[PDB]
DNA sequence: GCTTACCTGGTG
RNA sequence: CCCCC
DNA sequence: GGTAAGC
């Protein structure tokens, strides 16, 4: 459908959003630790979840 | 007549390539649907 | 050694484009390292571009 | 790729496809679409004499 | 096209992090052990360390690097001299075919003819700074 | 965890310290050796509250000199003495070992041995970072908590 | 009698070393030898970690920081609790026992292992919990003329399962 | 720990004792040179090494076209032409801070938050 | 603690 | 070889 | 070209 592939589109989107958002927060040195430790690899946990939960 | 060139995998490393002429060149200075979502002309 | 690489690069790029050195020599300038790399080297896969 | 800008994190430059198979791929998102789908066929055609010989 | 040279040169890390006085060693064809660099570079003509050293770290503040080709500088103290590095490969016997092997099958790259040691010895820096660049997390 | 202690995380915590393999190198920032030959009167400005301790109450002019993590050393429930007193049976009647008290700003242990004598430190030092265990079971490499 | 004459002797000194200096001379003998007996309850020479004990008392006396333990040490301040104390890091200063806890509080962070989320959706129902919490995968396990496998975990009760 | 050469032949230094004196000196094994010491550290080792900085910024590192560019203003000349890039000793304990080098004046600046963060 | 001697899917 | 789940 | 049980 028409309007479904609009909400299909803003909320790929939407993800994308959170993601840059993720971004800018750890580029500034804010993002926080993770007990699944790096800096790196908590940045990219939360990255892959976002984008999984926006295909589904 | 220097138009196009010759780039391996090494040289490929520093140069910055456009996808399209179009998608990819001409400043910014309603979207169709049914085609497929692409990046930007974004440097 | 080369004091002003960037200069240097330019003039081996345009002698190139120009047709004085064949199309298939590759050059890289890796400003990190402070080097220039140059290829007349037999069996590298290139693209035209 | 060489398409990108350097230090992109973006959704885009590490592999995210954003489209459908119905609307097609970006040339991009083809290449990191082949990336990933090689994955299996590399292991399926590694593991067949292992999983061959603990069979025996 | 020069009848197939593959001469494959190794340039060594002995020691492991934890493991005192990390010790820089090669491999070179048609020599058994493996000799330490010092010794290489004092066969090329350079004969004291800081000579030795600017071939190998071109900065001075790098203090780090320094830290490391210290035990390679004491490692090659017993070889003095060109001639007496030489013979340290395999006496006049040995210091001719010591000649020839880092003449023609040491870096065949380059040049293999005579008149450049120091196009050599330079190059043998050049890796080994490249080599202690991934020794540090560098 | 033992029944009526699988609840407290802080429990948890003290056993984690109790098991994982601490080394002395594990608790090292850095180990540096000097020319001090005074013992009375150290060169180092910073060790002069060192000194005023362990000597209100023939050697060697060289000093090994470690200096360790307050983090390292509150994660596996370790205090200075804990650490010097494990030097001390490593090395018996062979080395002179000194330290900061807990609650100096940097935490220091101070070393002497008993022809030459500089190399034999730089020996001495090896074998102080890379086996000496301080806390710990061996092999257990890391330890973590889950809930 | 060895610690019953230097113990004195450096609290004597180190707390008349202060900008306060000795006003209360018969009271900092006092003070000192007061925090000596109790200090023999420790051990009365009876075992050597008893001297343990006094290098405690000594240490956070110089120090500096902090230089305010001399000055309140000659004000007041509990002479039995400075043997039992154990309050080894509760005793001097205020901004190291700051560092203390916010190093306390990241070692416990720390020693904590790794999670790992995972996305979960509606769209498949678990076998046993019957619940709608699953957590997919896909790998390609066949030849590339048949599709891929989808491998679902319950993030509820946690079972696995496959697919065509 | 800024190790000195010898005069004449070229070749490293090594600590020796000025036992009659109590001063450390530094003594030539290829001759018979000697000098005094400047500071009593022989040798530092170093376990815990605390760095994470920019990198081999060529004063012409913008001439690199694969740098991305943003329009943050630079905080000495106040040019909106930069250049940035994350730390390039690339740990996997790194943070993901950037370094913009700013075209106009050459200077360098952090994207930081924590603190006040320009090397 | 190094060198040897065994092995490595199914049909056609 | 050239084909297979 | 990967592991182990020989010397
Ligand atoms: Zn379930
Ligand atoms: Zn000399
Ligand atoms: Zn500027």
């Amino acid at each position: 459908d028409g309007p479904t592939m609009r909400e299909i589109t803003e909320t790929i989107a939407e993800a994308k959003k959170k993601v840059l958002d993720v971004t800018k927060e750890a580029q500034a040195n804010l993002l926080t630790a993770k007990h699944g430790m790096t800096l790196r690899e908590s940045f990219e946990d939360n990255v892959v979840r976002f984008l999984n939960e926006a295909r589904d | 007549e220097g138009l196009v060139e010759y780039i391996d995998a090494e040289e490929e490393e520093s140069i910055l390539i456009a996808m399209q002429p179009e998608d990819l060149e001409p400043a910014e200075a309603d979207v169709d649907p049914a085609k497929r979502i692409r990046v930007s002309h974004h440097a | 050694v080369h004091r002003n690489p960037a200069r240097l690069m330019e003039t081996l790029r345009t002698l190139r484009r120009k047709g004085d050195i064949n199309p298939e020599v590759s050059m890289i300038r890796d400003i990190r390292e402070k080097e220039l790399k140059i290829f007349t080297d037999a069996g590298r896969v290139y693209r035209p571009l | 790729l060489p398409h990108f800008s350097k230090d992109d994190y973006s959704p885009e430059s590490k592999g995210f496809v954003e489209n459908s198979y119905l609307r097609g791929l970006t040339p991009q998102e083809f290449f990191f679409h082949a990336m990933g789908g090689r994955e299996g066929l590399i292991d399926t055609a590694v593991k067949t004499a292992e999983t061959g010989y603990i069979q025996r | 096209k020069g009848s197939r040279f593959i001469s494959t040169l190794q340039v060594k890390l002995y020691g492991r992090e934890g493991s005192s006085a990390r010790t820089i060693k090669a491999t070179l064809p048609y020599i058994k052990q493996d000799i330490p660099i010092v010794i290489i570079f004092r066969a090329l003509g350079i004969i004291p360390d800081g000579e030795i050293l600017e071939h190998i770290c071109y900065d001075v503040n790098d203090w780090q690097m320094l830290e490391m080709l210290k035990p390679c500088v004491e490692d090659g103290f017993v070889i003095q001299d060109r001639e007496t590095a030489l013979d340290f490969i395999g006496k006049e016997k040995r210091i001719q075919y010591a000649k020839d092997i880092l003449q023609k099958e040491f870096l065949p790259h380059i040049t293999q003819l005579e008149g450049f040691e120091s196009r050599k010895a330079f190059f043998l820096g050049y890796m080994i700074n490249r080599l202690l660049l991934c020794a540090l997390d560098r | 965890l033992e029944p009526g202690h699988a609840a407290d995380q802080e429990q948890a915590k003290l056993i984690r310290s109790a098991i994982e393999h601490t080394t002395l190198k594990s608790v090292t920032i850095a180990s540096e050796i000097y020319y001090d030959p005074d013992p009375r009167s150290t060169v180092i400005p910073e060790d002069e509250e060192i000194i005023q301790l362990h000597f209100s109450l023939q050697q060697s002019p060289w000093l090994l000199r470690l200096e360790l993590d307050r983090a390292a050393m509150n994660d596996k429930d370790l205090t200075m003495g804990q650490v010097g007193e494990r030097i001390k049976q490593t090395f018996k009647n062979d080395l002179f070992v000194i330290w900061s008290e807990d609650n100096d700003e940097k935490l220091i242990i101070r070393c002497r041995v008993v022809a030459e004598e500089d190399h034999m430190l730089k020996k001495i030092e090896n074998t102080m970072l890379e086996n000496i265990t301080l806390r710990g079971v061996e092999n257990i490499e890391r330890v973590v908590m889950m809930k | 009698h060895k610690l019953r004459d230097q113990v004195l002797k450096a609290l004597y000194d180190v707390l008349a070393k202060e900008s306060e200096h000795p006003p209360q001379s018969i009271l900092h003998t006092a003070k000192a030898i007061e925090s000596e007996m109790n200090k023999v309850n420790n051990c009365d020479t009876n075992e050597a970690a008893y001297k343990a004990r006094y290098r405690i008392i000594y240490s956070n006396v110089i120090s500096k920081n902090n230089p305010d333990l001399k000055h309140k040490i000659a004000n007041g301040d509990i002479t039995p609790e400075f043997l039992a104390t154990c309050d080894a890091k509760d005793l001097a200063p205020a901004p190291l026992k700051q560092k203390i806890e916010e190093i306390a509080k990241q070692n416990l962070y720390n020693a904590q292992g790794a999670t790992i989320e995972r996305s979960v959706t509606d769209r498949f129902t678990c076998g046993k919990c019957k619940e709608k919490k699953v957590s997919y995968y896909q790998l390609q396990t066949r030849s590339a003329a048949a599709p891929l496998t989808t491998f679902c975990t319950c993030e509820a009760c946690g079972n696995r399962w496959k697919f065509s | 720990t800024t190790f000195r050469f010898c005069r004449d032949c070229n070749n490293m230094l090594y600590p020796r004792e000025d036992k009659e004196n109590n001063r450390l000196l530094f003594e030539c094994r290829t001759c018979s040179y000697v000098e005094e010491a400047g500071s009593p550290l022989v040798y530092r080792h170093e376990l815990i090494t605390n760095i994470g900085e920019t990198a081999g910024v060529v004063q012409d590192i913008g001439s690199d076209p694969t740098l991305p560019r943003s329009d943050r203003e630079c905080p000495k000349c106040h040019s909106r032409e930069n250049v940035f890039f994350q730390s390039q000793q690339r740990r996997k304990d790194t943070s993901m801070v950037l370094f913009f080098v700013c075209l106009s004046c050459s200077h360098i600046f952090t994207s930081d938050q924590k603190n006040k963060r320009t090397q």
